[PDB]
């Protein structure tokens, strides 16, 4: 080919004219704020819309949403649910059992979108990683408590999607 | 108040009066984030009690 | 290689059924030193147990079943010749092994 | 007990103190939460941070975080990874599928749970779990690990 | 010559790779891939699920490109069921299918990159996949599994500041590309790794049933978005990338080129998105809005009869494939009028292409057959499901 | 005695028998073992333990999902081994130390523990059956102090409950046996198999296996076992010497024996013996080289002719020539 | 914690701080946890977790009410 | 309801796609 | 041992879609109470294969 | 090109023996033959110059219990000259060997093996017929109607035995069949 071609190009191969720019983009990085989090102290964005942990909400009133419909039990693609219902001494339709399994969940959020009476939600909260199999195999009594304990903020949320739901 | 259930606790809340003889309970002051609209017939004398709420409705006059 | 055109008689199929059985038995030497069965199992008691499969299977009059059931085994063959299974599959397989029955069964379970 | 109830009680701290400062986990990705721990360790949450590099080897890993749906032809491979690793070991179930089976919990060739193979220490749910998730998981080991008094039992035994 | 066995279980390799090579020397003669170590019997539990119930399903085949299987489901429902969506739907699913296709390029170019040597673009690249990730947890609720795209229109509707954010996103993902190329593209060691490696013939592709960037890395001009357009496909301005020797290099440069029409589909999404409802309005088969369900009954009993039972699908099969970022994914639906799914194959890429990589990988390095799985793009959900 | 069983399955790990256990000191050998038979017939177990909570950690896998439930107890304190028999209608004690540690002494670990143990149950009235397990040797004239204190033990726990079985198995042998795999590590370490007493006495190993399930039988029994002393022993009576020549066999290595009289070991023994007192407590625990061990191989220890044994449990006993020892492949 | 603003504190004594971000982010929001030993990872109550996650821009005292 | 994620009106800003030429080094 | 029956039209219903289709019943009973939680356990693996 | 004309063509030039059932819809153009006519219409499809289909998509199989052959095997078929896809469809029972098409075909292998794995239907000519996906000694063929969806055997670790071993299924919680089938179809 060309002299100053030949030249050119047997330059960059014995210079190393090529690794050079790599090195300074590189470096360009090095000097160059960070993108990490202090997970403790500071977390990730998220959205109103995240399916975490499930709650069992109630009325203002204090009587729980849930009217035993099993609406949920058999959209639940994963078979998670299971409930166990019957006529409460008021004659109301309420569950006696409702107990999900976390370890069969898939947080699709089916559950949620096919509950009547907004009484299934899975809140913002996806920190509860246990150290024993049962402990993840959450009952009434710990759904409740998850959503008194998470209330205000599922009930936030619920207003934010009110909008598009 | 952990140790009322929600049965005793829905068991307190007062009958709404109402003066008609038919009235609507949606469930909350949103009707979006409530239950399913339930008309309520008040032809009796004891309260009448929504099948979702649990809240109880009574004529006011006659 | 390529797996054989189905037979049209039983003659065939009994021809494939003593290939397959000589072909197990050549095939006997090599799971001896695989697996530890060494001072294990007589070399003979596993030919037996081969034997007593295809008398068991003898029932058979429809040669395509023969076929089918020919091939399950040239699988099944080729498999334990790998180290696919577990040593003790195979031992657990392939091992050769007073009132009334049903009065057992009736103080086991109520389902017989 | 005048020294032992102080001295003993501060080098098992020391103890904990290193073994929590390092964990090298041994990451048995299997199926989509393999992309979870891979965020979890990438420039966002740094799990480098914290001590936790990851390790290709179990003989050098003092951790394994199951994160996967775990198949029946797969378990004696899972069980043979933690048979080799050292004595102090925690296994860590990351995932539906890697708890309970998850989705394919009714399936012919899924085993149902991680734990019927290996011993599980922590438990984390999601599908996929977040990275703050795994997060939260590590920490819980970490607290679980603080919690050993092996100097202290070892003199009194 | 000898038995040689790689099972990597750590993922710095895939992850439930189980190859048994046959090497003479140095180079290996013969690749057997062991497959069935992520078999979890997908394809029989669709049959045990309503059309519904079996969308998440499809989440779980390519985990690293979601809405690709979403949309080739949702699509042949649609096609068994003459069910029409709406404009804004389909823009929305493009536009979310070409957001997976970036990740899944980014992905794949990153761990071929790491498998070889390459550390620092692995981070670089997940930084934008977090990026892009964040899109996914604002429409959904789900970082990955998002059950976003669905049988009639698309689940639920797009967050007021999601545009602006993917717009500024859009405004330096060129940069991001560039530097990824920089960083890998000029570098001679990268040449020497990837040149003349992995070469396949067109006519080879065509017989083994390569697709996707395997198959028009060889100099066939396939596309589906443009053989086969679906959505608004056809109404948008994209190049298709085509090699010109097979090798794996050359499936890099395309790899590039098709993030970057990506971007490209990205834009014009986004600046031509009408306005309008994001579902068929045929409530027959999509779910009311919570507001009409609470305060109709007819509305009420679709809510109902939806959710436990679903829609049935009348007695038909066919075929439908979509172009996701491995290949052609392909399902095969059978429907015998019911609501549950009679039969659905689901055709996998990654099925057909490490199926071939015997005749890839036959005399060649040892060194060298790690950079020829990663270049194939392989995740084994779909491989075994 | 009938009561303590309801079978509700198949006989599974998901079935229901209405058995309740708590297995004490199931964290060793046998309690392996035994967990594991236990909770393959769908019987919650309840597995005290003490110290590190790593332990109990491989008996989660034995059930199906609070099966086994691990719970942290005190030998000394008496509530918490009250609270951890509650519900519990079956009760095993598999407690015992071959060696000596200065908070643990021969007496205190055999027999002091056994006799709390059964009171607890004394007063705690509904444990339906009580187990002790005791070694083959137990008798008050015994050289071995260990051998001894579980004599006394067993008098203790009959007293203290009638209704008690003790069964009374010989030397284990298994994976983790602390006779088989000590020989190996010796050979393995030295290249010589020392015999304390020339390969003499006579002793009757027996699978650990059978032992569990001879345990498993007498709690599934037709009331017959109530109140009786088994003496669970091997079929074969081997020696010091043949069951060497069987390692040496498994190990895959050139026989090579030492023979050492009786006094240079016990002198040798010695030791460790007169220095359990130091500055710390721990102190490494005697692998062949056991003073107790050593007098106690020293009368010959045979199942006797006259006594209860595997075959009044319908059982019959593996040879301890294939598989019971099949673990030895491991240092070949 | 330097050059920040502290948006509120809570019950359990957290205290919940704010800078403002211009292009690219980073420490805008994040709590500085009352307690040391260990922290336990989560002790966020719910009107605050949504702030500290960007879930709402309610700071979680205008959420009390 | 009638406001509804979309562009802005104009439509948003153009944004390159092509590679960045780098010409950069002595020789 | 199975039965093989059609089944019949379910009394509070009068229409009459789900006929005419046979079915094998391989008189799957032996459940039982899972005593953690409740479930119905079940060791048959012809449980629901015929409905 | 197209359904419309690839229909007529096949009409005209293919032999009549081998085809025996011709559907045209736009859900797909299906041929359905013989057993022992599928390798010929296959490669007559492969080489013809108005055909020209040299690309086999995937090659799957359908139960249908209530009929004499019970298994419907399909092969997919794609052309690539031509932008035109063609389904050809065959029936075999469980103890029928059809014809292997590896030969025109490579990709063939894998979906044959996969095919025989989860309905056991046997090839002809096949270089190696194994199972690809299912577990090492499985027994039985699972996509098969008559197979449990849990299946026979269930894996746990025996400690005991040292090993992972497999056992009878026996589930904590069974599967629950929902039936939502409406009588008003
Ligand atoms: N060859 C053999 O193994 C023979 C065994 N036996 C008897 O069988 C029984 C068990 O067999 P094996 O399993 O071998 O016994 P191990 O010594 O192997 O296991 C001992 C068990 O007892 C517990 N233990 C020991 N000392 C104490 C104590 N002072 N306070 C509380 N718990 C204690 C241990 O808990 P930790 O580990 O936490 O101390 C462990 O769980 C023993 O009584 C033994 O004498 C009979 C004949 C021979
Ligand atoms: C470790 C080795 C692994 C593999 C071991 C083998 C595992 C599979 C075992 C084989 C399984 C089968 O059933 S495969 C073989 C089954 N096929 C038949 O039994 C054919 C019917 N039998 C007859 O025709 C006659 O009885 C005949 C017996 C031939 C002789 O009797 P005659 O000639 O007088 O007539
Ligand atoms: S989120 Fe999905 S899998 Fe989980 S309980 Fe709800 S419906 Fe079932
Ligand atoms: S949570 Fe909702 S859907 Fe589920 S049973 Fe209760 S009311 Fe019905
Ligand atoms: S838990 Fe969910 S994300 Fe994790 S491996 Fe299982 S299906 Fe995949
Ligand atoms: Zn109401």
């Amino acid at each position: 080919k060309d002299w100053n071609t030949v030249f050119e190009r047997s330059i960059n191969t014995l210079f190393l004219t090529e690794m050079v720019r790599g090195l300074s983009l590189t470096l360009k990085y090095f000097f160059d704020p960070k993108v990490t989090i202090n997970y403790p102290f500071e977390k990730g964005p998220l959205s109103p819309r995240f399916r975490g942990e499930h709650a069992l909400r109630r009325y203002p009133t204090g009587e729980e949403r849930c009217i035993a419909c099993k609406l949920c039990e058999a959209v639940c693609p994963a078979q998670a649910i299971t409930i166990e219902a019957e006529e409460r001494e008021d004659g109301s339709r309420r569950t006696t059992r409702y107990d999900i399994d976390m370890t069969k969940c898939i947080y699709c959020g089916f559950c949620q979108e096919a509950c009547p009476v907004d009484a299934i939600v899975e809140g913002p909260n996806f920190e509860f990683a246990t150290e024993t199999h049962e402990e993840l195999l959450y009952d009434k009594e710990k759904l409740l408590e998850n959503g008194d304990r998470w209330e205000t903020e599922i009930a936030e949320n619920l207003r934010s999607e009110s909008l598009y739901r | 108040r952990s140790k009322k259930s929600p049965m005793e606790l829905i068991s307190e809340v007062p009958p709404i009066k109402v003066d008609g003889r038919i009235v609507a309970c949606e469930g909350d002051t949103n009707p979006a984030l409530g239950h399913p609209i339930e008309f309520i017939c008040l032809d009796l004398n004891e309260p009448a009690i929504c099948k979702y709420c649990g809240l109880r409705y009574v004529q006011d006059h006659h | 290689i390529g797996v054989p055109p189905n037979s049209a008689n039983l003659t065939e199929a009994r021809r494939r059924v003593f290939d397959f059985f000589r072909a197990a038995c050549r095939s006997i030497p090599t799971i001896m030193d695989i697996y530890n069965l060494q001072d294990v199992v007589a070399p003979s008691q596993l030919r037996y147990a081969i034997s007593a499969q295809i008398r068991n299977n003898a029932h058979i009059t429809d040669p395509k079943v023969i076929d089918l059931l020919i091939f399950k085994g040239m699988e099944e063959l080729t498999d334990i010749v790998d180290h696919a299974k577990q040593r003790h599959h195979i031992i657990g397989q392939y091992v050769v092994g007073g009132k009334t029955d049903f009065l057992k069964n009736f103080y086991t379970s109520n389902y017989f | 007990s005048k020294a032992a109830e102080f001295v003993i009680s501060k080098v098992d701290d020391l103890m904990n103190w290193a073994r929590t400062g390092s964990i090298w986990p041994m990451t048995f990705g299997l199926a989509c939460c393999a992309v979870e721990m891979m965020h979890t360790g990438a420039a966002r949450y740094d799990l480098d941070r914290f001590g936790i590099i990851f390790r290709p080897s179990p003989r050098q890993s003092d951790c394994m975080i199951v994160a996967g749906t775990l198949t029946n032809k797969m378990a004696p491979a899972l069980r043979k990874v933690y048979d080799q690793m050292p004595e102090p070991r925690w296994v860590i179930s990351m995932g539906s599928c890697a708890n309970g089976g998850g989705y394919y919990h009714y399936s012919y060739s899924v085993v149902r749970g991680c734990d019927r193979i290996v011993p599980v220490d922590i438990y984390v749910p999601g599908c996929p779990p977040t990275a703050e998730a795994l997060l939260y998981g590590l920490l819980q080991l970490q607290k679980k690990i603080n919690r050993r008094k092996d100097f202290l039992h070892w003199w009194n035994k | 010559n000898f038995t040689l066995n790689f099972g990597p279980q750590h993922p710095a390799a895939h992850g439930v790779l189980r190859l048994v090579l046959e090497m003479n020397g140095e180079v290996v003669e013969r690749a057997e891939p062991h497959i069935g170590l992520l078999h979890r019997g997908t394809e029989k539990l669709i049959e045990y699920k309503t059309y519904l119930q079996a969308l998440p399903y499809f989440d779980r085949l390519d985990y690293v490109s979601m809405m690709a299987q979403e949309h080739a489901y949702s699509l042949a429902v649609e096609k068994l069921l003459n069910c029409e969506v709406p404009l804004r739907a389909q823009y929305i699913r493009v536009l979310f299918c070409e957001i997976t296709r970036i990740l899944n390029h980014l992905l794949a170019l990153t761990t071929h990159a790491m498998d070889v040597g390459a550390l620092t673009p692995f981070l670089w690249a997940f930084e934008e996949r977090e990026k892009l990730l964040e899109f996914y947890e604002r429409v959904s609720g789900a970082r990955m599994h998002a059950s976003f795209i669905r049988p009639g229109g698309v689940a639920q509707d797009l967050p007021l500041g999601l545009c602006r954010d993917i717009d500024s996103f859009t405004q330096q993902f060129a940069s991001r590309i560039d530097e990824l190329e920089e960083m890998l593209t000029g570098n001679r060691i990268w040449k020497q790794r990837l040149v003349d490696i992995g070469t396949v013939t067109a006519q080879q592709a065509k017989d083994w049933g390569f697709s996707g960037v395997m198959l028009r890395g060889s100099g066939v001009c396939w596309d589906l978005r443009r053989a086969a357009p679906y959505d608004v496909y056809d109404q948008l301005d994209f190049d298709v990338p085509v090699g010109t020797r097979g090798d794996c290099y050359d499936r890099y440069c395309i790899r590039i080129e098709e993030m970057r029409q990506s971007l490209r589909i990205i834009v014009q999404c986004l600046n031509q998105m009408p306005s309008g409802m994001i579902k068929a309005d045929d409530r027959k088969l999509c779910p009311p809005s919570r507001c009409r369900m609470k305060l109709s009954m007819e509305s009420l009993i679709h809510h109902f009869e939806l959710y436990t039972e679903g829609f049935s699908v009348p007695a038909s099969s066919t075929y439908t494939a979509v172009e996701a970022p491995k290949g052609e994914f392909g399902v095969f639906l059978v429907s015998n009028g019911s609501n549950r799914p009679y039969r659905c194959k689901i055709r996998a890429p990654g099925f057909a292409h490490s199926q071939g990589l015997d005749f890839m990988s036959k005399h060649h390095m040892l060194a060298d057959v790690v950079t020829i799985i990663g270049t194939q793009d392989i995740v084994f959900g779909e491989v075994d499901r | 005695g009938v009561g303590h069983l309801a079978r509700k399955g198949t006989g599974g790990r998901s079935s229901v028998s209405g058995i309740v256990a708590t297995v004490f000191g199931a964290t060793g050998f046998l309690g392996r073992y035994l967990v594991q038979q236990l909770a393959k017939m769908g019987s919650q177990v309840l597995v005290p333990f003490r110290g590190s909570e790593d332990s109990p950690r491989h008996l989660k896998l034995m059930g199906d999902l609070g099966q086994v439930v691990p719970m942290k107890f005190d030998p000394r304190d008496e509530d918490s081994i009250k609270a951890v028999m509650a519900k519990a209608n079956v009760v095993i004690n598999l407690i015992g130390r071959e060696y000596e540690t200065r908070n643990f002494s021969f007496e205190d670990a055999n027999h002091h523990i056994a006799e709390k143990l059964a009171l607890v149950a004394k007063e705690h009235g509904g444990i339906m059956r009580y187990i002790q397990v005791s070694c083959l040797g137990a008798s008050v004239s015994s050289p071995s102090r260990m051998l001894r204190a579980k004599a006394a033990a067993e008098e203790a726990v009959l007293n203290a409950l009638p209704e008690a079985t003790i069964m009374r198995p010989a030397t284990m042998i298994g994976t983790e046996d602390r006779i088989l795999n000590p020989w190996s590590m010796f050979v393995k370490k030295y290249g010589f198999l020392p015999l304390i007493g020339g390969g003499t006495t006579k002793f009757q190993p027996v699978y650990v296996v059978d032992v569990a399930a001879a345990i498993v039988a007498a709690l599934k029994d037709d009331g017959s076992s109530m109140g009786k002393t088994y003496e669970l022993g091997g079929p074969d009576v081997f020696t010091t010497h043949e069951l060497a020549e069987i390692m040496y066999d498994m190990i895959r290595e050139w026989p090579r024996y030492v023979k050492l009289p009786f006094p240079i070991a016990k002198a040798m023994a010695a030791p460790r013996d007169f220095m359990v007192n130091k500055v710390p407590f721990p102190l490494p625990s005697p692998q062949i080289f056991n003073l107790d061990q050593i007098n106690a191989l020293t009368t010959d220890t045979l199942v006797s002719d006259n006594a209860l044994k595997f075959q009044d449990l319908d059982l019959v006993p593996h040879k301890l020539k294939g598989y019971p020892v099949e673990f030895l492949i491991q240092y070949r | 914690n330097i050059g920040a603003t502290l948006v509120g504190v809570d019950k359990f004594g957290n205290k919940y701080y704010q800078k403002l971000g211009d292009t690219q982010y980073g420490r805008h929001r994040w709590v500085e946890y009352a307690s040391k030993d260990r922290y336990n990872a989560s002790q966020v109550p719910a009107e605050w977790h949504g702030w500290l996650h960007f879930i709402t821009d309610h700071t979680g005292d205008e959420l009390l009410s | 309801p009638l406001l509804q994620d979309g562009p802005p009106p104009g439509g948003f800003a153009p944004v390159r796609y092509a590679r960045r030429i780098s010409n950069t080094g002595p020789s | 041992k199975v039965i093989i029956y059609s089944p019949a039209r379910t009394a509070t219903q009068s229409g009459s879609g789900k006929l005419g289709k046979w079915k094998i019943n391989f008189v799957s009973t032996l459940k039982w109470e899972n005593p953690l939680m409740g479930w119905t356990s079940t060791g048959d693996p012809y449980a629901n294969v015929g409905d | 090109m197209d359904n419309q004309f690839i229909f007529k063509y096949s009409w005209e030039t293919l032999p009549k023996k081998w085809v025996k059932k011709m559907e045209r819809s736009e859900h797909g153009n299906r041929f359905d033959t013989n057993t022992d006519y599928l390798f010929q219409l296959l490669c007559f499809l492969k080489l013809h110059t108005y055909t020209r289909v040299q690309v086999l998509i995937d090659i799957c199989g359908v139960d249908y219990p209530s009929r004499k052959r019970r298994f419907e095997v399909v092969y997919n078929l794609l052309s690539t000259r031509y932008n035109s896809r063609i389904r050809v469809q065959t029936s075999a029972d469980e103890v029928t060997r059809i014809s292997s098409v590896v030969s025109l075909f490579p990709s063939a292998g894998w979906w044959e093996r996969e095919v025989w794995d989860m309905f056991g239907v046997s090839f002809i000519n096949h270089p190696d017929l194994r199972r690809i996906l299912t577990d090492y000694g499985f027994e039985g063929h699972p996509l098969r109607k008559d197979f449990p969806l849990s299946g026979y055997v269930q894996v746990r670790y025996d400690d005991p035995e040292k090993r992972v071993v497999s056992e009878p299924i026996e589930m904590t919680q069974e599967f629950r069949y929902f039936d939502f089938a409406s009588p008003w179809e």
